[PDB]
């Protein structure tokens, strides 16, 4: 009787009412589209390692700071920075090496899954292993970059600090 | 301490009356209006039930304007 | 006296931060965007 | 007396309602 | 494109047509005056808007009207 | 084809740099825009009007935030006359040291602005005393702008479009803004003047905590009810009251003295009080007079319709107008052009009422002490309505050209004066002829009289109608006893009533030379009156040409159908350049400018004479124009140019900064103003040919590089003049006033 008869903000997902989803604002308004499909996973048009290189830059980057601020060398500044470094050096290594493994293990033949080659998942567009592996190495290459970026304003804080409040103008 | 609170004059009298006619305005505005009961419409368009609810309110708007008012010096 | 900028009001780090990126920090990912809008095909 | 830098982060953290407001007419007002 | 609009005041007497540096224009039979033509803007994507056909009129007020429009790379005038 | 501009096709198949420009200039023009509809054009308004609302309130919540957070409001107000208010901190990370020690001051531990706005005064008048009441009122418009915002995106949802029938209702919302956006907000400031301004004022705390217990007078509304209302003007402040201190305090709350108080040399706050009763008072009457829904009151469109004719029933003061005001009420009502053309002429000549009356009636403490405050404000609202007033006529020309019904205005007063325009735009052009030829060369032979050392041979002409309208006010400063100069005459006695309360007080301000309420006049007064008396001619005849012209001349009989901007009409019939409505907006500009230039100069030289206390200077020195070119401009420079030199910088080192930056800004306009569009084409075509054969230059223009546009580098060249023009006079004027009087 009511059962899609009237027209709510809710709707099927991809106008399909036997598909495991539901449209709602947070997958399908268009500001959460904006953001999400301009996020460098989603992008349209850019090549593996774009993507990997701009989502490493950003990751590497903030991995630095819980450690620094957290860690066990937080009593002294160096070591902290140090220790911040080396821990986003390690989970990118880490991450990096997973995302490797994901592409060698999944990739064998037609894979199983979303990577299948019959598969319809819009959220998973990275169907090949080459794709994978140009992320793995754009991943490492911007998240190790990014790791050393952070470090290097975190131990030229002194510096980055008297040149935003103008004390080198003297 | 307390909030003033004067006793009973005139002045309370025109308050408590007043926000009982203000009541009646703004409850000539409501559903199921005259609902038999007893005396089914015969309180310029409110039957009993309406007449005994509109004053009701009235009577609670007055005791809370009432108060006010004599906690501010107004009254 | 005054060797480098101070700020003797309350939050006083807030300037420190807000000023590079309302000015030269978000100012040209803003122009990225704009630029991309503008220049969308239909 | 002065201001409190929680007053200030109030103040921050309060203008994203008028922030996210202001997004969301111009967005409705469809450029 | 610009829009090129002729009116019934025409006389036919061609100098529109001659004045037109990209061939917008073109006479056509009519028997609404004596020189028994009127002019015709068919090519009108191609018109610049040079108004040099609304300065060759003689008519008072102008026979041809030049509306500048939507600009096009013709109406533009590019070469790149 | 982009997707960008959404709201012109024609604009999406641009191919250059061009549609870039015409979708950001052409973005707010609703109505030539695709698929736009009336009721959609007027709910789009609505909720845009909403959003410029809540820019506002942003905009007094972040002032009000910066004086909370980075200003002196606590430390002013123990002394507003010592104490510079300070605006907000400077966070330049540029800055060398010399430059953060010069914009700190005395009691500053950063560097600081100092605010010229007046808001440090006004505050203060109104009650707020403590960066928590700033602090709170900023709160307060941070959700006042969200609330706006929200209620301009409500009225965008199906449900919640007004009809268009509820937009062109003109009887419920001059009822509703008249008794309840006039009357209704003036009554409830009355009520805050009397809770909080008089009594803060006087020194008692009156907040939203203890303003239910404490009342504004000893016999809380005893005097109003019982219809004794002369109670509430009974004991006022006394002559010796310090304000915000209970030294020589009253208790009235609404009293009617006149003239200022003598320790604030302003307006005084129980006078304020019961101005804003008054007019609240009046205001709610008139918002009675329309019919809404109640059978009760007028149609206003029977009102217009009804001035058809002769006789007593009909239009009697002009018999001789044909139809009448027939159509005019719809000419009105439909047209959204006539409304804002005719609504920006009312606040056009409102801004410069407040500009002329806020430095004559000072209205708030201590503030006509601040020169730079006072002279920037009058300035800041002089320029304000000089643009209102542009706009007036521009959209005036708009609606002849897109809105204008030939035969629904059919012989009508509209209809009437576009007939006879010819009539109009001479007789303008010889007012303005007159005007420009006799004082020009007045002021030219007083020059050569000057430098051929003959200063007695000026041809100095008194303002004797204006002398003789300041003596007929009160002032005894010339020997004319007019009305209320003389005081037993029926104008000052009110013979019958004797009720006139307002006398006493406001002869003690006019006979006071040290106010600016009605200033001394001579002969350096009649020239530049007439001067501004010449420019307001030009302008007007500019704007009124363009506007009566706008459908069309003898040069161009369809200019109609060729809309309210575009270049010209060719090189054909002569040349055509100029020649639309838009161009007379575009040339009135200039004329707009020079005008208020005028204006401005002679209110400043006038009252930097006066606080000097050399008025001489202006007296004997503004009959010539050399008086004007070295004893104002050059001579209230050299502290302002100083501001950097190659010895130091003090606080003066911005403000010598944008001198030259308004300079800079203003020179570039000739480029766009006297340069036109082929050179720029041509010079665009070699730099293309440029591109495409550079070696590893990879990148290629989307759009096509073309020279901005005829009416758009108008456009260009005219916002840098003004804003070249505004800076110079912003730099000028708040730096040789913050520097002769810090
Ligand atoms: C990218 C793209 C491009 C390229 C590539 O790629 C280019 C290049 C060229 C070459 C070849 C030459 C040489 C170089 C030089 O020396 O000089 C410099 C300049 C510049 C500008 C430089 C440039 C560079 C680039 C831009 C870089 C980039 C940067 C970044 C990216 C930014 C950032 C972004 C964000 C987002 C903001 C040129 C030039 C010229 N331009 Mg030209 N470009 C271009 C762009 C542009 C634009 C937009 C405009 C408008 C403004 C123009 C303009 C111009 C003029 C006027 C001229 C001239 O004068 C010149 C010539 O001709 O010679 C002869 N043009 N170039
Ligand atoms: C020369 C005429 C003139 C003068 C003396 C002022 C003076 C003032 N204006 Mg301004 N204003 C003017 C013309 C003028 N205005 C015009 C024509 C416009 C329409 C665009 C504005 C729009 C405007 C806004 C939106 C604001 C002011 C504000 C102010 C006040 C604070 C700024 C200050 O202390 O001094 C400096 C005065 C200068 C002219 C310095 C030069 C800066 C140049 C002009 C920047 C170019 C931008 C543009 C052309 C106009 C900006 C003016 C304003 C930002 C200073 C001050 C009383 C502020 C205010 O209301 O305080 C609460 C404020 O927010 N005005
Ligand atoms: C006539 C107008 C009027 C005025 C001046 C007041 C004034 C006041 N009311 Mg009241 N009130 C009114 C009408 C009014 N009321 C009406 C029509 C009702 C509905 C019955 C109420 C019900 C009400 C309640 C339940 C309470 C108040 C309370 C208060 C006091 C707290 C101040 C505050 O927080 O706000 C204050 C003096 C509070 C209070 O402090 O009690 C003493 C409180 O408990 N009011
Ligand atoms: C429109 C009013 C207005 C204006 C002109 C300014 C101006 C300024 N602010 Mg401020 N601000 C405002 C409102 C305003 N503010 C409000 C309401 C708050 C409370 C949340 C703040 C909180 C704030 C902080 C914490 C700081 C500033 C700072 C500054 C200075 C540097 C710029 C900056 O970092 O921006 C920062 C802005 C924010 C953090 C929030 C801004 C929110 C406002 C309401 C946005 C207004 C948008 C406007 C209405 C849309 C106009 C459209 C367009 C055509 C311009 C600058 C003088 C810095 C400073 O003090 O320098 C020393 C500083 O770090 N502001
Ligand atoms: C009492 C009921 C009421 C009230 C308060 C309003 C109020 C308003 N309406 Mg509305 N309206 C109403 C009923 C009402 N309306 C009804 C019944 C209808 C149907 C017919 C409409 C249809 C309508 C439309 C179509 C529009 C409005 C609009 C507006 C706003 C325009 C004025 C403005 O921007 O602010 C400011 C004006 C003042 C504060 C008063 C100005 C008086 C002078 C000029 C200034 C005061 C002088 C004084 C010296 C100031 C000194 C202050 C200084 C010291 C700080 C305003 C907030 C416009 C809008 O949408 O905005 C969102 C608009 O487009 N109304
Ligand atoms: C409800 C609104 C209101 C209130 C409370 C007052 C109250 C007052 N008015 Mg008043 N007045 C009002 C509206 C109001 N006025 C309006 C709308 C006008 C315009 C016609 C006037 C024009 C007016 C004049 C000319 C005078 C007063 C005066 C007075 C004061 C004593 C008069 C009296 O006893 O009665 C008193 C405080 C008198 C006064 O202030 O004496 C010093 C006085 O001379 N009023
Ligand atoms: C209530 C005030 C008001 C409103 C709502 C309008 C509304 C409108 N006007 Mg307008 N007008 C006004 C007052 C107003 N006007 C005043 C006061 C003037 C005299 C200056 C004019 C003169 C005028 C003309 C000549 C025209 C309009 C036009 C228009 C329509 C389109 C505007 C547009 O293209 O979008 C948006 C435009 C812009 C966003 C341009 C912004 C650039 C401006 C000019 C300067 C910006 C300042 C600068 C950036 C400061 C930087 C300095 C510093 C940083 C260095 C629109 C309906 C046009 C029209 O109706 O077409 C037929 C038209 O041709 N008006
Ligand atoms: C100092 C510069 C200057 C001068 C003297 C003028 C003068 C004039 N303008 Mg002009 N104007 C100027 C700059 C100037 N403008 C600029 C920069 C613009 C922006 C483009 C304009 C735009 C403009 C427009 C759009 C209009 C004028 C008009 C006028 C004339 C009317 C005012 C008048 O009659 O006074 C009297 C005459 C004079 C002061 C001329 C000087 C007489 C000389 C000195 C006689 C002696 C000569 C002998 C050899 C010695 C007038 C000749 C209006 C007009 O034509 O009115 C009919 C007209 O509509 N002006
Ligand atoms: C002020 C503090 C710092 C400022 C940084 C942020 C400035 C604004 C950044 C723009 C991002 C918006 C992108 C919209 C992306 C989007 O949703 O597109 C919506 C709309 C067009 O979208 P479409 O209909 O093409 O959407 C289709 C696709 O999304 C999928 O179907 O674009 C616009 O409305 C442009 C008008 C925005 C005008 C913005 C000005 C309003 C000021 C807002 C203030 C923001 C404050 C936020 C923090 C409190
Ligand atoms: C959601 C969202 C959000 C958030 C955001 C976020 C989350 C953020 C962030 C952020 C981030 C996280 C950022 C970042 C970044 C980065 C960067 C900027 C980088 C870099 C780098 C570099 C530059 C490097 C370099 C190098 C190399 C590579 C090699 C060698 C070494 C070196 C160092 C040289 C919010 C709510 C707010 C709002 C909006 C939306
Ligand atoms: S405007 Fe120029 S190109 Fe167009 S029809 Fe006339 S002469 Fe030909
Ligand atoms: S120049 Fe004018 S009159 Fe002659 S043919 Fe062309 S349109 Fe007709
Ligand atoms: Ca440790």
């Amino acid at each position: 009787s009511d059962a899609y008869i009237s027209d709510d903000p809710i709707q099927p997902y991809q106008g399909n009412p036997q598909l495991g989803n539901l449209a709602t604002p947070i997958n399908s308004s268009n500001l959460a589209k904006a953001f999400i499909n301009n996020l460098p996973a989603y992008r349209p048009g850019l090549t593996p390692f774009l993507r990997g290189l701009e989502i490493g830059m950003a990751h590497g980057y903030f991995l630095v700071g819980p450690e620094v601020v957290f860690g066990p060398l937080k009593e002294g500044s160096h070591g902290a920075n140090l220790s911040g470094l080396i821990t986003a050096i390690y989970i990118t290594v880490s991450a990096c090496l997973g995302i490797s493994i994901f592409a060698l293990a999944t990739f064998q033949g037609d894979p199983r899954g979303t990577y299948n080659s019959h598969s319809r998942d819009r959220l998973r567009p990275l169907r090949k292993k080459e794709d994978w592996y140009q992320l793995s190495g754009g991943i490492l290459m911007g998240s190790l970059g990014g790791a050393i970026f952070a470090y290097a304003l975190l131990e030229n804080f002194e510096l980055l600090d008297s040149i935003l409040r103008g004390a080198v103008n003297v | 301490v307390v909030p003033n609170t004067v006793t009973w004059g005139p002045n309370v009298a025109i308050v408590m009356i007043i926000c009982n006619l203000i009541a009646f305005a703004i409850g000539k505005q409501v559903i199921q209006i005259p609902d038999a009961g007893p005396a089914p419409g015969t309180f310029l368009g409110l039957g009993l039930p309406a007449l005994l609810g509109v004053t009701s309110l009235g009577h609670a708007i007055g005791v809370g304007a009432i108060l006010g008012l004599a906690n501010i010096g107004v009254l | 006296d005054a060797t480098q900028l101070e700020g003797a009001y309350a939050a006083a780090w807030l300037p420190w931060i807000m000023i590079p990126m309302i000015t030269y920090i978000l100012p040209f990912p803003i122009f990225a965007i704009a630029f991309l809008w503008i220049e969308r095909e239909g | 007396m002065a201001l409190s830098d929680s007053q200030i982060f109030l103040a921050l953290a309060l203008a994203l309602i008028p922030g996210f407001l202001a997004l969301r007419l111009a967005t409705e007002l469809y450029k | 494109s610009h829009s090129v609009k002729i009116y019934d005041t025409c006389i036919g007497c061609t100098q529109c047509v001659r004045a037109c540096p990209t061939d917008v224009l073109e006479m056509v039979p009519w028997d609404g005056c004596r020189a028994g033509q009127i002019a015709a803007s068919p090519r009108t994507e191609d018109c610049v808007g040079c108004k040099r056909c609304e300065t060759a009129c003689p008519t008072d007020f102008l026979s041809i009207r030049v509306y500048l429009g939507a600009e096009t790379s013709r109406s533009m005038g590019l070469a790149y | 084809a982009t997707k960008f501009p959404k709201f012109s096709q024609e604009l999406q198949q641009d191919p250059t740099t061009r549609r870039i420009f015409y979708s950001l200039a052409t973005a707010h023009d609703f109505e030539s825009h695709d698929g736009m509809t009336e009721e959609s054009l007027y709910q789009r308004i609505f909720a845009s009007h909403f959003g410029h609302l809540a820019i506002i309130f942003l905009w007094t919540s972040g002032i009000l935030f910066h004086v909370a957070w980075q200003g002196n409001f606590e430390a002013w107000i123990k002394d507003p006359l010592n104490i510079s208010p300070i605006a907000h901190a400077i966070w330049d990370p540029q800055f060398g040291p010399a430059a953060m020690d010069a914009f700190t001051p005395a009691g500053a531990g950063n560097p600081v602005n100092f605010c010229y706005s007046g808001v440090y005064h006004w505050w203060y008048t109104i009650g707020l005393r403590t960066n928590g009441d700033l602090f709170a009122g900023a709160m307060f418009l941070l959700l006042l702008a969200a609330v706006m915002l929200y209620a301009g995106w409500l009225h965008l949802q199906p449900r919640y479009r007004p009809s268009l029938a509820w937009f062109k209702n003109a009887e419920s919302r001059l009822n509703h803004h008249l008794a309840g956006l006039f009357g209704v907000s003036s009554l409830a400031w009355t009520g805050h003047l009397v809770h909080v301004a008089i009594p803060e004022s006087r020194g008692q705390h009156v907040g939203w905590d203890n303003f239910l217990s404490m009342p504004p007078h000893p016999e809380g509304l005893k005097p109003f009810f019982t219809g004794n209302w002369g109670a509430y003007a009974l004991n006022p402040d006394t002559s010796e009251h310090l304000f915000n201190t209970s030294q020589g305090a009253g208790t009235a709350i609404l009293t009617f003295l006149g003239g200022f108080h003598p320790q604030t040399e302003s307006l005084w706050l129980t006078d304020m009080a019961h101005h804003h009763l008054a007019i609240a008072v009046i205001f709610i009457i008139a918002g009675h007079m329309y019919r809404t829904n109640f059978g009760i009151g007028h149609s206003i469109k029977e009102m217009t319709e009804s001035l058809q004719g002769p006789g007593w029933t009909g239009f009697f003061i002009a018999p001789n107008t044909g139809r009448g005001h027939k159509g005019i009420y719809d000419a009105y009502n439909n047209s959204l052009h006539f409304q804002l053309g005719w609504h920006l002429a009312c606040l056009g000549v409102v801004t410069s009422l407040v500009a002329q009356h806020m430095y004559a009636m000072p209205p708030y403490a201590f503030i006509a002490r601040d020169y730079t405050t006072t002279a920037a404000l009058y300035t800041h609202h002089q320029y304000i309505a000089g643009f209102l007033m542009l706009g007036a006529f521009a959209h005036g020309g708009i609606f002849l050209i897109r809105d204008y019904d030939p035969v629904a205005n059919e012989n009508n007063v509209l209809a009437r004066v576009l007939d006879h325009k010819e009539a109009i735009i001479s007789h303008l052009s010889w007012v303005s002829l007159f005007l420009g030829f006799h004082t020009l060369a007045l002021y030219v032979h007083n020059d050569c009289e000057v430098a051929f050392g003959s200063p007695d041979k000026q041809i100095l002409v008194e303002p004797v109608f204006a002398q003789w309208i300041q003596a007929v006010h009160g002032k005894a400063l010339y020997g004319i006893s007019s009305l209320l100069s003389n005081p037993d005459s029926i104008a000052s006695t009110a013979w019958p009533n004797h009720a006139n309360v307002w006398l006493p007080g406001w002869l003690e301000a006019i006979n006071n030379g040290t106010n600016s309420l009605f200033l001394a006049i001579g002969p350096g007064d009649f020239l530049v009156h007439h001067a501004i008396a010449l420019g307001l001619h030009v302008t007007t005849l500019i704007l009124v040409k363009g506007a009566l012209d706008a459908r069309g001349s003898k040069l161009m009989p369809d200019k109609k159908d060729f809309g309210y901007a575009f270049p010209c009409d060719g090189p054909g019939r002569g040349g055509t350049c100029d020649i639309s409505a838009w161009d007379s907006v575009y040339l009135a500009t200039f004329w707009m400018l020079n005008t208020l230039g005028w204006v401005t100069f002679y209110w400043h030289w006038k009252h930097l004479a006066i606080w000097s206390g050399n008025v001489a200077q202006f007296n004997e020195g503004s009959t010539y124009l050399m008086g004007w070119f070295r004893d104002y401009l050059w001579l209230n420079s050299a502290q302002l140019i100083n501001g950097y030199n190659p010895y130091g910088t003090n606080n003066l080192a911005i403000w010598a900064w944008i001198f030259l930056f308004g300079h800079l800004v203003w020179a570039i306009s000739f480029m766009f103003l006297i340069t036109w569009r082929g050179y720029w084409q041509e010079l665009i075509e070699t730099l293309m040919w440029a591109h495409e054969n550079t070696p590893l230059s990879f990148g290629y223009p989307k759009d096509k590089p073309v020279a901005l546009s005829i009416v758009q580098a108008r456009l260009v060249g005219l916002v840098h003049f003004t804003v070249g023009y505004i800076a110079t006079y912003g730099a000028f004027l708040i730096a040789s006033t913050g520097s002769r009087f810090p």
